[PDB]
Order: structure tokens, then sequence, then C-alpha cells
């Protein structure tokens, strides 16, 4: 099949400002590209076919450059309804799309309110013990947390959740869950979380011991 | 009005099949369009699978396809089939089903949901998260999903964060949804999780207390 | 690669007919390049788009709606604008490596008839002068230039004889393909 | 309307009985290729060409914008269908006829509008399958067509020939018959 790789994975980008995505073929598709976007939860509405930004109305703010195999889509001024996944597709019976691009909030580099949290008593009676440790709100979502036990580094216990950009302040919140037994868990003491962002100045390491 | 609408989804054993139908509304099949079977993966990007020229026959599969979905119609009932066989957990996303894409004015359907594991329904397990300062809820092992997760029979909305589910290595889902409130409050008021599993009637009601 | 020109989106039984004829003219090499895209509802042509008046118009009122929805569309307008390069100027050169470079010399052949009748046939391009010792001119009658739609010509040029001491008729045939000029007699 | 060569690099046709269509690139009033809009095919009509490569999804997209465009235009003009031609068939050798020396039979059927029609060969009372082919529907200046089919023969002292023309237009098949 047709293989198209779009150059912003995914961009970070405030209201007002110019996006530009583009979207490379593996052979020539003359001025056949689409740009089609996706909101979550709903199937794609298609932006533009060819290069002619047409609906029945579509924003005049979006635009399509390009012929051959290298295309273009532009935002001109980004308005706040359109932090979307935006993707490029090829044929109508033999179907391409894009590795689509991200389009999210750009804001104030935030810091995490990091916390810790032991297992309860009720999950060790269930014969199993998940430490979980929480990074409340915080920018950008590129971050690294670590998890320590008795200073000594855990590599395949634990499991990350972000979730989206807050609807107020556009910040991610995330979840590092370590999981043992309730007899792994009880034979080590110390149990620390070393969390690592661009917007502290040094690692933040949360911790407990069993008592 | 002219729409699509995808079923057959469910969650199918690795190994088994499923058959998925679209049936059209709107338009009728013998006026011969180019309808696709693009599926989706969770939180992955848009894929194609198959496309049928309703007016021929004529069949395309995407190269990942061979030979286990196959694509079929039935312009008397004007509704599309996609035979998905020797399915597995790879293959679990969001299936939809789309008329003549790229081209304007043509509809997409608002998806069905496949599923791809050896896993059984199962009830979640609700433990509590020990605590501004922030408490919350570990909703372990359960399966299908989704789980409704609710602070304080609603009262409570402000800074709740439900995270998105992950599945474990036990091929079953774990969420947690954490909540910060003021560390005055940890003894005057009181805290409630209301979580809920329609797939197999399990709802819980755990008060977040300090120990 | 071979470049389209592409449709502009609108907004005893019977048929409806809906013919896009995207049409390149081309004089002196490429010095003068023409595109006019033709919408056609059944036989008649609806819009225009010339690239010497440079926009959509309409020919019939049918299509009047249409130049004026294409003509507000500015992306339309840029990319039929640019569609005598991408498409006319573009495919020209594939044409001057292979149909620009055809040739396929005429078989002339003097037989009589129920008169005689110089067939020149599988021939190609269309250029030819097919003439019959002095120039006969009156007494001759050609058919017109007959395509045969495998990419070769025919044509075929009749002389009523009224002959007289052994006095040779020569078809005397001239074509690009030749580098010479074909004579034959009888 | 005057040049030194002419050519339609896109004759997108689309009509509603099937439906069916018909993208075709002509070069000098010659079909270079066709895309089977089945199959999904280029088809060179000339080897010479065969170097070249035409998308079929770009031919599919067109014929399914102008199925779009016909559609409006039936309403627009309070649902007017087109008016049948009267098909002028013209039979004749592509070469001057020797006995014995193999040829082929032209059937030009010229002025078909709609282009929906039916062209078939008869040797001796009944119909021939093997030989028989045809140039796609070419367009014309007054935006009627036209195909040409094509009988390969071994022209035969006693043989006859005729070419079975069934268009719309025309109220019994016309059978133009051929002339050695
Ligand atoms: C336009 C036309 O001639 N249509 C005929 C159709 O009625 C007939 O069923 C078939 C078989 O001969 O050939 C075609």
């Amino acid at each position: 099949d047709i293989q198209m790789t779009q150059s912003p994975s995914s961009l970070s980008a405030s209201v007002g400002d110019r996006v530009t995505i583009t979207c490379q073929a593996t052979q020539s598709i003359s001025s056949y590209l689409n740009w089609y976007q996706q909101k979550p939860g709903q199937p794609p509405k298609l932006l533009i076919y060819y290069a002619s930004t047409l609906a029945y109305g579509i924003p005049a703010r979006f635009s399509g450059s390009g012929s051959g195999t290298d295309f273009t889509l532009t935002i001109s001024s980004l308005e706040p309804e359109d932090f979307a996944v935006y993707y490029c597709h090829y044929g109508i019976s033999v179907v391409s799309f894009g590795q689509g691009t991200k389009v999210e909030i750009k804001r104030t580099v935030a810091a995490p309110s990091v916390f810790i949290f032991p297992p309860s008593d009720e999950q060790l009676k269930s014969g199993t013990a998940s430490v979980v440790c929480l990074l409340n709100n915080f920018y950008p979502r590129e971050a690294k947390v670590q998890w320590k036990v008795d200073n000594a580094l855990q590599s395949g216990n634990s499991q990350e959740s972000v979730t989206e950009q807050d609807s107020k302040d556009s910040t991610y919140s995330l979840s590092s869950t370590l999981t043992l037994s309730k007899a792994d868990y009880e034979k080590h003491k110390v149990y620390a979380c070393e969390v690592t962002h661009q917007g502290l100045s040094s690692p933040v390491t949360k911790s407990f011991n069993r008592g | 009005q002219v729409q699509l609408v995808e079923s057959g989804g469910g969650v199918v054993q690795p190994g088994r099949s499923l058959r998925l139908s679209c049936a059209a509304s709107g338009f009728t099949f013998s006026s011969w369009y180019w309808i696709c079977w693009v599926r989706q993966a969770p939180g992955k990007g848009l894929e194609w699978v198959a496309c049928i020229d309703t007016g021929s026959g004529s069949i395309d599969y995407a190269s990942w396809v061979n030979g286990r979905f196959t694509i079929s119609r039935d312009n008397s009932k004007n509704t599309l089939y996609l035979q998905m066989n020797s399915l597995r957990a790879e293959d679990t996303a969001v299936y939809y089903c789309a008329r003549d894409i790229g081209i304007d004015y043509n509809f997409w359907g608002p998806g069905t949901l496949v599923t791809v594991s050896s896993a059984s329904t199962k009830g979640p397990s609700v433990f509590p998260l020990a605590p501004t300062a922030a408490l919350g809820c570990l909703v372990k092992d359960y399966f299908p999903e989704p789980v409704t997760v609710s602070w304080n029979s609603g009262a409570l909305t402000s800074g709740v964060h439900t995270f998105p589910a992950v599945l474990q290595s036990s091929g079953l889902y774990s969420l947690s949804s954490v909540v910060t409130v003021p560390s005055s409050s940890l003894g005057t008021q009181t805290y409630i999780c209301n979580v809920n599993h329609k797939p197999s009637n399990t709802k819980v009601d755990k008060k977040v207390e300090p120990k | 690669i071979i470049q389209p020109e592409q449709p502009a989106q609108l907004p005893s039984p019977e048929d409806f007919v809906y013919q896009f004829k995207g049409m390149c003219y081309f004089t002196n090499g490429t010095e003068r390049v023409r595109l006019v895209s033709r919408s056609i509802y059944n036989r008649e042509e609806i819009v225009r788009f010339d690239s010497d008046v440079g926009e959509f118009r309409a020919v019939t009122l049918l299509g009047l709606p249409a130049a004026e929805y294409w003509n507000s569309q500015k992306d339309i307008l840029e990319r039929k604008r640019a569609a005598v390069d991408r498409v006319c100027r573009h495919n020209y050169q594939l044409e001057l490596r292979t149909t620009l470079q055809r040739r396929v010399e005429p078989t002339v052949t003097i037989s009589p008839s129920r008169l005689l009748v110089c067939s020149v046939t599988d021939f190609y391009p269309a250029q030819i002068k097919v003439r019959w010792d002095q120039e006969e001119t009156a007494g001759v009658v050609s058919t017109p230039l007959i395509r045969n739609g495998d990419w070769t010509f025919q044509i075929l040029v009749m002389l009523e004889m009224t002959p007289q001491r052994g006095d040779v008729y020569t078809c005397h045939v001239e074509h690009p393909s030749l580098q010479s000029p074909i004579t034959v007699e009888w | 309307i005057v040049a030194d060569h002419v050519a339609s690099y896109g004759v997108n046709l689309y009509q509603s009985y099937g439906p069916s269509g018909q993208y075709t690139h002509e070069f000098d009033g010659d079909e270079q290729f066709y895309v089977d809009l089945g199959r999904k095919e280029t088809v060179w009509s000339l080897p010479v060409l065969r170097q070249f490569r035409f998308d079929p999804q770009f031919a599919l997209t067109n014929i399914a914008v102008l199925k779009h465009n016909l559609n409006s235009l039936i309403k627009r003009s309070n649902s007017t269908a087109a008016t049948n031609e009267v098909p002028e068939v013209t039979v004749f050798s592509k070469s001057p006829v020797t006995l014995g020396q193999p040829n082929i039979l032209i059937c030009l059927v010229d002025n078909i509008f709609p282009p929906v029609v039916n062209i078939t060969w008869l040797s001796n009372g009944h119909s021939v399958t093997e030989g028989v082919s045809e140039t796609s529907f070419l367009s014309k200046s007054d935006h009627s067509f036209f195909k040409i089919s094509y009988l390969t023969l071994l022209p035969s002292a006693e043989e006859s020939y005729d070419c079975k023309v069934e268009h719309w237009g025309l109220d019994k098949p016309l059978l133009k018959h051929w002339e050695p």
C-alpha cells in the first residue's frame, strides 16, 4: 500500500498561532491528497480534497498545499475548536492514511504536585500489593517517574496512565502503579517514587516505609 | 437522512471469528459507491481494512489482511459485511464503515468496538488511596470496559482525575480515580467514590478515609 | 507521471449523462499552450474554464450557478489556473518522447475499380498530400482522411482514366515519416 | 479551436444508466488509454505508452465527483434526460483486400449519443466472437461519441460479413454489410 508519514508527530500550539503539518508519500499521488480531522469519540471529518478547502462550509482558516509527493496542511490562525488529531488520506478504493498529528494546547510550564500511596490492607487480604504514585496537574506531558524499592531501581513492574489536557487549566496528570505480591511487597522496607520533571529544579522523591 | 450504522462488535476469543455488518440508510448501494472498512486501534492511528465496489463487486484488501478478513455486500439488504477470521489480540480496534473516502459530502459510521480477549467478564475491586492533599480509588482487575466513577455521588466534580484504564499482564483492566481536596476537611468532610460496572452489575461505594 | 485534470465539485430507457473534458490545445510546440475545461450536461456544455479568460464562465443558463460558485472559491481558481502547467505542459513532455515521435510509413497501392484508385494505407501522423507526367486535377476525387482508431490513417484517391500512347499515370505521396516521396507507376 | 495538437487529459464520463462511467485520455483524436474502473488498471492502447503510469485512483475519484455533479444537474434541470441520436455506421477494410492474405474489418459506429451501444459481427448469417475488438467511447466536439469495432478476417471468395449495431436511436438493429 502507498505509505505516507506526517512531519510533526504531535505539536503544542496556542490560540491565534499558525500551524503547519506535512504529509510525504512513497510515490507520486498527483494533487489527490486529502486532510481529515478527528476529535475524540467521533469519526473523521473531511477538511480538504485535492487542496480545495471545501465542504458545505469548512472554516476558511484551513488551507492545503503541495502536489506530487510532498503536501502541507496550514491552519492560519488557530481557534480553540481546532485541538484535534489531523490525518492525511489517499485513495477511494485503495485507501492510505497518515500517522496522525495531534494538535495540543500550549501553556506555562507547570510542575507536578506529586503524591505516593501505599497498598490498602483490604488489597493485602486479596494477596496482592499495588503502590500508586500520582503526579497531579503539570505541563508538558514529558516526565520521568522512576520506582526505587530499598534504593535499588525497578523496571518491569510499573504501569503509567496519563489523562488528557484539562478542560480548565490544560494540564496533564499521571499515575505510575508499581505492582508486587503480598510476599514480595513484605520482603522490602522503603518504597520510593522519583519524579523528574522539566518544571522542577530537582527530582522530587515522595516515599513511605511499611510502618 | 443519509447514515451508516455498524453492528457486531464485542469480545471475541483469539483464534475465533466475528462478522460485522454496516447497514446503509438514506441511499441505495444500487447507485455504486466504494464503501470501506477502516479500523482504529485504542488510542492509535486510523488504518485501512478493505473496500468494495457496490456495483461490480471489486474488492481490495490492506497488505496486513492476508486472507483473514473478508468483505462482502448484499445490495437488496443494502448492508456491508466483514468476516474477521483467525483474530489475534493485536486486532482489537474500533471498526468504521465509510462511503467514498475523500470525496466531498460523504459520510462515515459511528464505529463498532471489537475487543479480542480470552478474558471473561469480571467485576472490579475497589480499594482506597490513603490520604492541599490527595485521596482516591484504585479500581483493579475487571473486564470488559468501561467503569463509571463519580465522587461524593456527583457532588464532588472540581479537581477529579479519573485515569484512562490500563491493560495489565493478567489481561484484565485497572484504572484509578483521584481528587485533590484541602488538607483541612480530611476529618470534617466524608469522601466516597462511586464505581459502577454495567457489564457485570458491580456497583460499589468505597469511603476514602485517613488511617 | 500522467497528470489528470480534476473535475470541480458542484454544491427505450432514460439516461442522464455528465461529461468532463480537460482539454489541452498546443500550438508552436509549447509556445502557445491553452487549457479549456468543459463541464457538460447531456450534449450541452454548461460551464468552461478557459486559461485565456482565466475564470469559469457559463455557456448555458444551467451552468451559471456553477460558474459563480467555482469563481467564489479561491482554491479552485488557483488550481485551474495552474492546470495549464501541471496538466497540459507536463503531459506534453511525455508526448514529445512517444506520440510526437511516432511515424508509420504509408503503403501506396494503385489498383483499378468498378478509373484507378490509389490507396494510401496505414500511416501516422495525419499529414499527407497525395497527387496524380502532368499534375492531373479535374478528374481526381479523394476520400476524406480516414481515421482507423488504431493510431493509423488511410486515404483513397480515385482518377478517371481516358488513356492513350502508353503514357504512365503516377501516384505521388508525401508524408512526415518518408525521407523522400513515394511514386507508384501504372 | 485552432492548434497544432489537441488532447483531452481527462475524458471523464458518467451516465445514470447502469450506472457506468469511462475515464480515458485522448491525443489528437486517438485513444491513449482507458482505466478499467472495475479491475482498477490503466490499459494502454499504444505499446510505446506502457512506459508511463496513470494511477487508477485518479480515474475512480473523478468518477465519484462526476456522479455528484450529475445528480445536482438532474434536479436543477428538472429531470431532463438525454436525446437519442441516430448512429451513422460505416464498414471498411484496414488495407486493400487480397484474397487469402489476412485483414481487419473496421466498423465505425459514428454519432453515438447517449454512449450506450452494442456492436457485433456476422459471417454467413450467424455471429462471430473470435477476432472482435473495439475502441472505448471516443469523445466528439459536439459532445456525442463514436466507437470502432474490428474483426480480424482472412478474406475469402464466398464469405460475406456484417456489422450489427444496437443503439436506442435505431428502432431495429442497423446491419451494415461489407463489400470486397
